[PDB]
């Protein structure tokens, strides 16, 4: 509903 | 459609939100995938993709006009970033994702 994809994973430098 | 409308693409839910996409896919087989956006806020985008009875849910980055599942990648259009990968593991852009374009939670 009023949710989404947050972010499952990502890569710093 | 209108112009860049990925609506178009099978895998493209569009106005579908993430638990939606999770709908289908949680009950879809493990490889379905898509895509969807509705944040009439920033023009971002996120593939969406089933997993071990679970969704995948990446991000897609934007800057020089190029689509990317990971700050590594860069595609010029999601057309050809999903499409190519059909043939292209996503754990080479994905993070944890470790299979293929299998099907479109559309089909």
């Amino acid at each position: 509903d009023t949710e989404v994809y947050e972010s499952p994973y990502a890569d710093p430098e | 459609g209108h112009m860049q409308d990925l609506s178009v693409h099978l895998w493209y839910a569009g106005p579908m939100e993430r638990a939606g996409a999770e709908s289908i896919l949680a009950n879809r087989s493990d490889g379905t995938f898509l895509v969807r956006q509705r944040v009439k806020d920033a023009a971002e985008f996120a593939i969406s993709i089933k997993y071990n009875v679970e969704v995948k849910h990446i991000k897609i980055m934007t800057a020089e006009g190029l689509y990317r599942i990971t700050e590594k990648k860069a595609f010029r259009g999601l057309t050809e970033l999903v499409e190519f990968y059909q043939q292209n593991s996503l754990k080479d852009c994905f993070k944890s994702l470790d299979t293929t374009l299998q099907f479109p939670f559309k089909e």
